[PDB]
């Protein structure tokens, strides 16, 4: 029985970025910025 | 031992060992003191470094996930590989 | 404490009356660093007012 | 060999070419020099005084 | 990456980990920054009140009312007067000055 | 040392453009009008005016057709 | 100053320039560096002794 | 005897940190006289003295530039953290490291002595001739000799740093495994070695013009030559003061996100591109001196390129925070604040790069608001981010988290209300380096002088944050200074650590 | 002509050159507004959505070549769009 | 003391090949010597009495502090504290110092190129100004170039030789050739028909050639100090190599100085 290193990361996609919606938030930010700029 | 070409003669190999440390066969780290800091890279990523501390008289310890196991051993001399054992060339 | 060969080069919990000298030094540092420009203002304006 | 020849043909020749006091000659923004009146290493001043 | 986090959290025990973005409660932060802002305002007021050696005559209320009678109008020594900054005050292009207007 | 990633060459295109423009601007100065150590350069009026107009027109002539059309803004 | 004038900004002798006319302004200085800036006309050029 | 004869890097770095704190106190004191003269129209506490106001702004600018941010980031965190981070037992030249520090108190003493001699050196921190040459007396010579001594200090420190990174790394550790603070300090050293001797030559010419009656910058000389040489020095100088802040922000953001830095090679390449472009854009400070339109054209086009590497660094920091497990602490708020507020300091630099727009806002408070965004909120936030991060390792003292948050919010409010109104003053045409202004500029001047007092209060509150520490035992980390005890030994790394590459 | 109290932007103009300068400034500000909005909104959303009370353990994301190339190539086009006027 | 060497071997020397120094008093004394000499220099600029003596006093103190510092370095070399990697780091530090001195000279020659290329109306747009008789390339300056090239090659001999007599003779020849470059620059400074106060040409000429002559003197003294360490133990190590590197740097600087000032008349 030895000292094991723990699992420290998820793989990108099955943790807490599957529910983020990156492209949706970038589209919202660009929409708000373009509306203010216009 | 890994190929000692393009290795400095004073780098104290054990770091250049040809072994993957397992639970049932760890890599024995020599040390002049009861504790020593060593650095292990991620097996899946050369850019990531995890530094750990090994202690004398302890079980095998793994620093990164899916990495080598290590056991420290207190010695009075560390073989300065490059003129210690390749001058022997046994 | 042994700063050269002990485990720590700076052992602030082992100077006697550490928190008094620390606040005295901090106060003196703030006093000098906030009062040197005012002395320079006073020195130049006291030479014109002659 | 040429430098040893040069060391014997040193301070013997002379120039008497006086120079008029042009605005770019002998600038004296502050009066004099920190070591005296003339420049350093200058034993034979050229710019003219009493400019006719 | 987690072990250095847990080590830093042990050497800094006054930093809380309670599950909110502003870990220190605002009931601690807001009164103290309010007191600091109040002390800064007192220093600013002391500078305004007690540390002036010349107050300009162009800021007296007589000067200000006589200026507000005139408006944003500049005189000329070679021409009639002109309205200053005609685009922001919306003077039309036909009108150049007060005297040249001669209102109907 | 390491392998430069794909960004750094997109970086190196305007960097190489800027370095080349800097070298060109340094080079074309001792081949211009006021860099003459004589008053006798200007007594030849034809060559002096021709050289000075050549120094005028280069890198400006790429902009004359949009100077004349008031292309001085991103929008109009 | 007097009411209708601007403090700090007012001079005794102005500079009179006609409109709709191409004007050449040669800016220089005599002792130290200066700069002739009029933000309404978009002109700001430094006055250098010798230039 | 310990603090006068030191050869250890950890003691010399701590001496730099304390000296930088003293310089920050002196500059903050000099900065309250500026904002208290400028609170109201007319004549304030300086009794209508303009020479004294010029002396005050000159001393304030030189002190806050050279004797605060430079010894804190380069000499302070660099000397303490570089050999531990790479695994070196010491510096390469330990007695040269001590004369690197010990040439700074003579320079600061000469600069402070110049204020008390004759009428002082009222020239600005750029010291343009013939204003520097016209000054009768001795004060300008003392100020320039202070500049020489500080420059020689920085050159010697960069020499030690460059030989240390090149030749004393841990076995198995190449120039790929060093953290980004080491890369930032190394590129800063390269910039220092290349740029400072140009300033030394320019100031030697200034001394000969002042005192030897030479003709470098005079009637028969060329006054644009000084501005050329000075800004060829001075624009790399402002990237010397900002790259260690990038390294610190990378280390801090990586730590509390529980994630490594996004795009490591892109980060190094962006820092290198910033370092290289800083030497060919310098005449963006000289748009109004009367240069030919092709020179102005090139320097306008080249200055806008620096935006792309900086934007990559900012987006890489945001991607580092992205998809992590983030715990917001006091150093974390000083790095999120860095990212959000250095952007406001760079976007106005883009505006200043365009020379047509720069014809209106040259030597106005738009410039001042820009360079107090990138320095009082980029470099100061970087300095204060590392004080609450590495402070228990460096000094041995903990800090109270509540009072540190009070100090952060006070500083954040006091700087967003001091320099944000200085944009509107500069767009409306208020000139720089003036103490009496027009009657219509009063409202934003009053708001800015209100913000400066909040800044001063946050300076006072910072002294109350220190407390006793709790000491624990390390097992594992991602950087080499977080496996050491707090404080480490006088000879930290008793055994030189090695980096073992696995079979992968 | 003359500055006004509580003024934000530039003064009024009497030449076409200065009006061209002001129009160039406002054209640059058009891009700056969108840049600052994108940075600030994305920072707020990244801050709120990745707090440790939401995240059990992080994800391994060191590189993304497409997004790196995208935020390298979009600002360079903005630089060259600004530079020619 | 007898266990100090034992403690060093137990804790530093047998663990890494780098050198750890004991505490030293010379950096602080050198810094405050710079303070005293700067005060003396500022007083000597404006003809304050007893100001030049104060400047000389501060410079003498800096020189003594540096001499004792370098004697300590030589002692530490002779007791075998420096391994091979330490000497490689010494050459690396000399390369960085050479780069800094190179950019100093680049900034100095930038002024020559700027002022010579476009004369101003204050000079009545004539370069060189009327009255100024410039120094020719077809004379004693060519002899200087020949002597300094001979010094380059003789210093290159001592870098590669293995016979100690050859190394000592080559170093002495290099030092004696460097001394003839300075004793003849003194003759140029005495025979020249202009001053540092006469026009930007005289200004740039004297400042740039004086900085080069100061660097020649420093390199000659460094080569002299590297020879006496070899005259004793027939070993110099990094002292020989770094002095040769600095001398070659001075030689390369003279190429730009000659080809910009003497040939280009700038
Ligand atoms: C390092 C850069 C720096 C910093 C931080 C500041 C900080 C401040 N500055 Fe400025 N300033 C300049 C650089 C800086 N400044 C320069 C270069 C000039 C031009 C001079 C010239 O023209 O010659 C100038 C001039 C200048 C002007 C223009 C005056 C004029 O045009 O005549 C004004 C006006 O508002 C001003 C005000 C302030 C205020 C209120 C702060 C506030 O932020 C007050 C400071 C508060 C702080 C919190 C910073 C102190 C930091 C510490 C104490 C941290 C140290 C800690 C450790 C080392 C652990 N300063
Ligand atoms: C901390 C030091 C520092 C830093 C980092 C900078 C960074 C920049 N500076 Fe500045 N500057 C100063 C310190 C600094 N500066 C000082 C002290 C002065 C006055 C000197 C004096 O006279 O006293 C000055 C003055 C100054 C001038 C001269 C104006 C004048 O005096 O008349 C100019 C002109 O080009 C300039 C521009 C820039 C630009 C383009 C950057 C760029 O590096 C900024 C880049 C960052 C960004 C652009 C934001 C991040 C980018 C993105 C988020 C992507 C989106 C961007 C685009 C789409 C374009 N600044
Ligand atoms: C000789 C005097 C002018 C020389 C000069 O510098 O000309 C300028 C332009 O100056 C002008 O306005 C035109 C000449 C008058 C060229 O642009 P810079 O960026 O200064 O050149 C790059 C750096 N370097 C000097 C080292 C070559
Ligand atoms: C007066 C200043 C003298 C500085 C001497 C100096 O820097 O010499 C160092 C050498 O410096 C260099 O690497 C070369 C740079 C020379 C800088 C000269 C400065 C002149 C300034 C004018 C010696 O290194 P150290 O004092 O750390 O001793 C090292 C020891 O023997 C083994 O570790
Ligand atoms: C999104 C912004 C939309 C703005 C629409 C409204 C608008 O343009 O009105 C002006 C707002 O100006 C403004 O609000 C201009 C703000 C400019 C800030 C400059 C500092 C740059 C800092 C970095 C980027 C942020 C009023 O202005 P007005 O015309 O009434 O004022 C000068 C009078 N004389
Ligand atoms: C801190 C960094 C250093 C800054 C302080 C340095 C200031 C030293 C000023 C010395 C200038 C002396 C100039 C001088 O009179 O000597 C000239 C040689 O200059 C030289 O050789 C000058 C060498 C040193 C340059 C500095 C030749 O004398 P001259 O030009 O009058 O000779 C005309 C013969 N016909
Ligand atoms: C000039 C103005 C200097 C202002 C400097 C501000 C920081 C120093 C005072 C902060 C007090 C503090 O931290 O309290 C909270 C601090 C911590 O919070 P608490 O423990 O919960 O109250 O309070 C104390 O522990 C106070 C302990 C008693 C201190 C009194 C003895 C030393 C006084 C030093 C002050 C200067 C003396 C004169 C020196 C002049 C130069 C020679
Ligand atoms: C002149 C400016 C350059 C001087 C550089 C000094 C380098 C010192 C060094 O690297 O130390 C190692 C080096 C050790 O050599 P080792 O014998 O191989 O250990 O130090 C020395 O012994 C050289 C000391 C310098 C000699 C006098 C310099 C005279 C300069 C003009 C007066
Ligand atoms: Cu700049
Ligand atoms: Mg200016």
């Amino acid at each position: 029985k030895a000292v094991y290193a723990p699992s420290e990361y998820f793989k990108y996609g099955e943790g807490a970025s599957k529910h983020f919606g990156f492209a949706k938030h970038v589209a919202i930010a660009m929409t708000v910025g373009l509306g203010l700029s216009f | 031992y890994r190929p000692l070409g393009d290795k400095e003669l004073w780098h104290e190999a054990w770091m250049y060992e040809d072994k993957f440390g397992t639970e049932e066969d760890p890599i024995i780290v020599p040390s002049l003191e009861a504790e020593r800091i060593i650095g292990v890279t991620d097996p899946e990523d050369e850019t990531l470094v995890v530094w750990g501390i090994l202690k004398d008289g302890e079980p095998p310890r793994q620093f990164v996930e899916n990495g080598e196991f290590y056991v420290l051993k207190h010695v009075e001399y560390i073989k300065k590989v490059g003129d210690v054992l390749e001058a022997i060339e046994g | 404490y042994d700063f050269e060969h002990g485990p720590h080069y700076l052992q602030p919990e082992k100077i006697p009356n550490f928190w008094s000298k620390f606040y005295a030094g901090t106060g003196a540092l703030y006093a000098v660093g906030l009062g040197v420009p005012l002395f320079a203002v006073w020195w130049q304006q006291s030479k014109l007012k002659a | 060999a040429f430098m040893l020849y040069d060391f014997a043909v040193g301070l013997e020749e002379e120039h008497h070419v006086t120079i008029p006091p042009y605005p770019w000659m002998r600038i004296r923004r502050l009066p004099g020099m920190p070591w005296g009146q003339d420049g350093l290493f200058e034993g034979h001043p050229r710019v003219a005084t009493t400019w006719p | 990456a987690r072990a250095q986090i847990e080590r830093w959290a042990a050497e800094h025990p006054t930093a809380p980990r309670v599950g909110r973005i502003f870990e220190v409660p605002l009931g601690y932060v807001v009164p103290r920054v309010a007191a600091g802002i109040a002390a800064a305002g007192c220093l600013w007021y002391m500078n305004n009140t007690f540390l002036q050696t010349y107050r300009p005559e162009s800021l007296s209320k007589e000067f200000l009312e006589e200026q507000a009678k005139i408006g944003e109008v500049a005189q000329r020594m070679n021409a009639p007067p002109v309205y200053l900054n005609p685009f922001t005050n919306r003077i039309p292009g036909s009108i150049l000055g007060p005297e040249d207007a001669k209102p109907e | 040392p390491f392998k430069l990633p794909l960004d750094a060459y997109i970086l190196m295109l305007p960097i190489t453009y800027a370095s080349a423009a800097f070298v060109a601007m340094c080079c074309r100065v001792p081949t211009a009008d006021p860099e003459t150590s004589s008053i006798a350069y200007y007594e030849d009026e034809q060559k002096s005016a021709a050289a000075a107009q050549r120094y005028d027109n280069s890198f400006k002539q790429f902009f004359d057709a949009r100077i004349r059309n008031h292309k001085v803004g991103v929008f109009q | 100053v007097q009411p209708g004038q601007l403090r700090v900004l007012e001079v005794d002798e102005r500079l009179v320039l006609p409109t709709n006319t191409l004007i050449r302004l040669l800016v220089t200085a005599s002792d130290v560096l200066h700069s002739w800036a009029v933000p309404a006309l978009g002109v700001k050029m430094d006055a250098v002794p010798g230039r | 005897m310990r603090w006068l004869y030191s050869t250890s890097h950890k003691d010399i770095g701590l001496l730099y940190l304390v000296f930088a704190f003293f310089g920050g106190l002196l500059g903050t004191s000099l900065s309250m006289l500026i904002r208290y003269e400028l609170a109201l129209p007319g004549r304030g506490l300086l009794d209508g003295n303009g020479q004294l106001y010029n002396v005050i702004i000159t001393g304030h600018g030189i002190i806050m530039l050279l004797f605060m941010v430079m010894p804190a980031l380069f000499g302070g965190f660099g000397n303490w953290l570089l050999p531990i981070m790479i695994g070196a037992p010491d510096m390469a030249f330990p007695r040269l490291n001590n004369i690197s520090f010990w040439l700074n108190p003579p320079a600061l003493a000469l600069l402070l002595l110049s204020t008390l001699v004759e009428q002082g050196p009222g020239t600005g921190w750029t010291a343009y001739p013939p204003l520097s040459v016209q000054h009768s007396g001795t004060s300008v010579d003392l100020a320039i000799l202070s500049l020489h001594l500080n420059g020689l200090s920085s050159i010697l420190g960069a020499v030690n740093m460059l030989v240390t990174v090149a030749g004393l790394r841990a076995p198995g550790m190449k120039l790929l495994h060093m953290p980004l603070f080491v890369w930032a300090i190394a590129l800063t050293a390269v910039l220092v070695i290349l740029a400072v001797p140009v300033l030394a030559a320019a100031l030697v010419m200034l001394l000969t013009d002042r005192n030897i009656n030479t003709a470098y910058f005079c009637e028969s000389g060329d006054l644009i030559l000084y501005q050329h040489l000075f800004w060829f020095f001075g624009h790399p100088e402002v990237y010397i003061l900002i790259l260690p802040a990038f390294g610190i922000v990378s280390q801090v953001v990586s730590f509390f996100s529980q994630k490594p830095v996004f795009g490591l090679t892109g980060m190094i390449c962006a820092m290198g591109a910033i370092s290289l472009l800083g030497f060919i854009v310098w005449a963006h400070h000289m748009f109004t001196v009367g240069l030919d339109l092709d020179t102005v054209a090139y320097f306008t086009s080249a200055t806008m390129i620096i935006a792309v590497p900086t934007g990559m660094k900012i987006f890489s920091w945001m991607a580092t925070i992205y998809s992590g497990r983030v715990w917001f602490t006091t150093p974390m708020w000083f790095a999120v604040g860095f990212i959000c507020l250095f952007t406001l300091g760079g976007v106005t630099g883009v505006v200043l790069a365009n020379a047509g727009v720069d014809m209106l806002v040259h030597d106005t408070y738009y410039v001042v608001a820009h360079f107090h965004y990138v320095l009082s909120m980029g470099a100061v936030f970087g300095i204060f981010a590392g004080v609450y991060f590495w402070g228990n390792l460096i000094t041995g003292l903990g800090y109270h988290e509540g009072r540190a948050m009070v100090h952060f919010w006070l500083l954040f409010i006091g700087v967003n209300l001091t320099f944000f109104p200085q944009h509107f003053l500069g767009l409306a045409g208020m000139p720089r380096r003036m103490f009496d202004y027009a009657d219509c500029f009063a409202g934003w001047n009053a708001v800015s002088s209100f913000g400066a007092s909040i800044s001063f209060i946050s300076v006072i509150v910072f002294a109350t944050t220190f407390q006793e520490a709790v000491r624990t035992v390390p097992r594992t980390a991602t950087t080499l200074e977080w496996v050491l005890l707090a404080t480490p030994a006088h000879h930290a790394l008793s055994q030189v650590p090695v980096l073992r590459t696995a079979s992968s | 002509d003359s500055p006004q109290p509580w003024q934000l932007l530039f003064q009024d103009t009497a030449t076409s050159t200065a009006q061209a300068m002001i129009d160039l400034h406002h054209d640059i500000f058009f891009f700056l507004i969108t840049v600052v909005t994108l940075v600030f909104y994305m920072m707020f959303q990244i801050i709120t959505k990745f707090h440790y009370s939401k995240v059990l353990k992080p994800e391994k994301l060191t590189h993304h070549t497409t997004m790196e190339v995208i935020w390298t190539i979009i600002p360079t086009l903005i630089v060259v769009m600004i530079a020619i006027p | 003391h007898q266990t100090a060497k034992e403690f060093y071997m137990e804790h530093i020397g047998k663990r890494h090949p780098f050198h750890v120094l004991p505490p030293s008093p010379w950096p602080m004394l050198a810094g405050w010597g710079t303070y005293v000499s700067c005060l003396g220099m500022a007083a000597w600029f404006h003809n304050m009495p007893t100001g030049g003596a104060l400047m000389a006093f501060g410079m003498a103190n800096i020189a003594w502090t540096a001499i004792t510092w370098w004697r300590d370095c030589a002692i530490e070399g002779d007791m075998g504290m420096h391994t091979e990697v330490v000497r490689k780091n010494f050459i690396s530090g000399m390369w960085a110092f050479i780069v800094s001195e190179a950019l100093l000279f680049v900034g100095l020659l930038w002024a020559c190129l700027h002022l010579g290329m476009s004369p101003s109306v204050a000079l009545q747009m004539q370069w060189p100004p009327v009255g100024i008789e410039p120094i020719g390339w077809d004379k004693r300056a060519l002899v200087m170039s020949a002597v300094l090239a001979a010094s380059y090659y003789s210093a290159n001999v001592a870098m590669v030789a293995k016979d100690p007599k050859v190394v000592m003779g080559a170093l002495a020849t290099t030092i004696g050739l460097g001394a003839m470059f300075l004793a003849d620059q003194y003759l140029e400074y005495n025979e020249t028909p202009f001053t540092i106060t006469d026009s930007p040409y005289g200004t740039t000429f004297f400042v740039t050639t004086g900085f080069h002559g100061m660097h020649v003197l420093l390199g000659s003294l460094y080569l002299t100090a590297a020879l006496m360490m070899y005259k004793r133990t027939h070993n110099a190590g990094a002292a020989l190599k770094s002095s040769i590197l600095y001398w070659h740097f001075v030689d390369i600087v003279w190429i730009a100085v000659y080809g910009i000032i003497y040939v280009g008349q700038y």
